[PDB]
């Protein structure tokens, strides 16, 4: 982030500048999977016919393995497929589902956002689970060149952090809470804090956990006194069990890398 | 082969609980992972120096059992092993 | 759909599990009866605060045994001193019985339901806590028409899969296939941890309590005699027990009923209680006098 700017000023080729923007690589990744793309079709089979889809446990462990399988090639082939079993999926396995597309689709960033454009809210009403999980899938898509995604889901997060008590309000914003985490990953967005920082004041009843993740991944290893203070006192302040564990965690993310500096928050948490 | 085996004779069972079946599903999609393609790198043979990235991914993983998505995660791990040489006059 | 949609998991406080306990114990054997009172936060965290008995009667736990007097009566009591919440659900006791919610508490915990969809029944053993272990468990109904639309698949999402069973056959069949079980946790701040911890003013100062030396001579003369016989157990062990196959010799010449073992576990025994009744007395001797 850093270099770029200096040889902009020094004035360089703009060939140069390319490469270390880093998008010439994501696309070769995407050749290289589709020359070498060999799925072998049996294991699908497999898990298919054991691992009912009614079951939620039984359908999402398949969804995992085959988001995986599928990834960084468009493979939407098993979804024609087998449309019966995956439409016996519900509550949180079909939000696992949407964001399986995120796994499939992960490159490609030029049709990135236009391959989950027919789920992305306005153009879904069917489930709120899908409302939501293509939020999550757009982060992954994204994830690590994500500067002009974290501006989509951030509207959507600022929107909808002033009421989380509404069943659709509170699936849609869990899966943007992940996917601004993605998306600001390793950009310590001060504009990302701030709006997940109200999401975790707001007592959401499921979205709290995703804004304590997301920010840590946001804020990665900067170790800012003030955000690891505030997160430090808030567990303490809240008292539902997703959130807890949520900020547990996120302390241990924003001090990534930060030896002997966060020693002492070591010793307070043990 | 046997371990690859194993995962398999889980998955057809339907006399074990689904905590092991939901192991084993995922356990032999790891290995077969984009389409036969990925690896997980911890520490670059580029320099011989640490990945930022890879870190993030696994320890997220890990809080899968608590909440199910998280699984995802772990897609930050899996980079593919390819040897792409580029003609540098064109970048062809 | 939109919500979690999972059975709570049940945080008793350091009052409650006592205080259904004592409440059931004293009616053993007749089956005892009351509510939870609790607060509801997250969609599947329920922290059950107190708890109060509603009365015995004279055929035991019944929907008819619920007395709205009582119930609000008892409430008021707590409204004037600000303590009471909201029901949350109750309590009963089968004592008779393993955990699982019989024909009568079914129909109970339905209009239980109805006043309020988050009411559980947690059953008490007051009668198999008499073991070390308190047997304590908590059921809430998953609906007939519930089980047609095959939406319970729809409570165990986001759960760790841990569950309890209690007896089978008849026991577990209405366990899984018609209420649904979420285990049960324990809940104190470090203020009630120290409450607990506490004993006696003198159990601190209980190490320069020493015994009459008639019964410390009762220990030393115990120990050495009972010695000499398992000693003779260990020679008789070890004149054959050298062929081959250590289990059939282990079999054959007692080496099952290990004396070797035996032995080694009285002399510790006795060797750490004699070193500290020689330090108790060196001490009082000399620092009082």
């Amino acid at each position: 982030e850093i270099l770029v700017t200096e040889l902009t000023a020094q004035g360089y080729d703009p060939a140069l500048l390319n490469i270390l923007s880093g998008l010439p690589t994501c696309d070769y990744y995407n050749t290289f999977l589709l020359n070498n793309k060999n799925i072998d079709i049996g294991l699908l089979n497999k898990s298919k016919s054991s691992l009912d889809g009614k079951f939620s446990l039984f359908h999402t462990a398949v969804s995992v393995a085959n988001g995986f399988m599928h990834a960084g090639t468009t493979d939407n082939s098993f979804i024609k497929a087998n449309l019966p079993w995956l439409g016996k999926a519900q509550n949180w396995a079909k939000f696992t589902a949407t964001a399986s597309l995120g796994v499939i689709h992960k490159g490609n960033l030029l049709e990135g956002k236009k391959v989950m454009a027919p789920y992305l809210p306005g153009s879904r009403a069917s489930s709120r689970f899908i409302k939501g999980g293509s939020l999550y899938g757009l982060g992954l898509i994204y994830a690590g060149f994500g500067r002009d995604t974290t501006d989509y889901l951030k509207n959507i997060i600022v929107e909808n952090s002033g009421t989380s008590g509404d069943e659709d309000v509170d699936v849609l914003l869990h899966g943007a809470s992940l996917g601004i985490g993605l998306a600001a990953m390793g950009s310590a967005n001060i504009e990302v804090y701030e709006a997940l920082k109200e999401v975790l004041y707001n007592d959401s009843a499921t979205s709290g956990e995703a804004a304590a993740l997301g920010m840590g991944l946001c804020m990665l290893g900067t170790g800012k006194p003030e955000a690891i203070h505030d997160m430090f006192t808030y567990s303490q302040e809240t008292q539902h069990g997703n959130i807890t564990r949520g900020l547990a965690v996120g302390l241990a993310l924003i001090n990534y890398g930060r030896q002997e500096l966060a020693d002492d928050l070591i010793t307070k948490m043990l | 082969a046997d371990i690859n085996k194993n995962f398999l004779s889980v998955i057809t069972n339907k006399h074990q609980e689904g905590l092991a079946k939901f192991g084993a599903c995922v356990a032999q999609g790891i290995m077969n992972a984009g389409g036969r393609n990925v690896t997980i790198q911890l520490e670059n043979a580029d320099t011989g120096t640490l990945d930022t990235k890879s870190v993030v991914g696994l320890v997220m993983f890990s809080q899968f059992w608590y909440w199910f998505p998280l699984a995802h995660f772990l897609s930050l791990s899996f980079t593919p092993t390819t040897v792409i040489g580029i003609r540098g006059s064109d970048q062809a | 759909t939109g919500r979690d949609d999972t059975k709570e998991t049940v945080y008793i406080s350091s009052i409650a599990l006592l205080k259904m306990l004592k409440h059931g114990r004293a009616g053993v054997p007749m089956e005892v009866m009351g509510l939870m009172l609790g607060e509801f936060v997250d969609d599947y965290t329920v922290n059950v605060v107190d708890v109060f008995a509603m009365p015995q009667s004279g055929t035991g736990v019944s929907v008819e045994a619920v007395d709205d007097v009582f119930q609000a009566k008892m409430m008021d009591m707590l409204k004037q001193t600000g303590r009471d919440q909201m029901v949350v659900g109750w309590y009963h006791s089968h004592p008779g019985f393993g955990c699982w919610l019989s024909s009568v508490d079914v129909n109970t915990q339905k209009s239980f339901e109805q006043l309020n969809s988050r009411a559980v029944a947690v059953v008490v053993d007051p009668i198999q806590s008499v073991k070390g272990k308190v047997v304590i468990d908590a059921f809430r109904l998953i609906d007939t028409g519930a089980l047609i639309n095959n939406l319970e698949p729809r409570q165990t999402t986001s759960n760790t899969g841990l569950l309890n069973k209690a007896n089978i056959q008849a026991l577990i069949h209405g366990l899984n296939r018609h209420y649904y079980s979420l285990n049960i946790d324990y809940h104190k701040t470090a203020k009630e941890t120290k409450m607990l911890m506490n004993l006696h003013k003198e159990q601190w100062q209980s190490g320069l309590k020493m015994y009459d030396y008639e019964e410390k001579e009762e220990s030393n003369l115990a120990a050495t005699k009972s010695m000499v016989k398992i000693a003779e157990q260990y020679s008789k062990r070890i004149e054959e027990e050298k062929e081959l196959t250590e289990e059939e010799l282990k079999t054959r010449y007692v080496g099952r009923q290990d004396p070797k073992k035996h032995l080694s576990e009285t002399a510790d025994e006795t060797l750490e209680n004699n070193i500290v009744s020689v330090l108790t007395a060196g001490v009082n001797s000399v620092a009082i006098k």
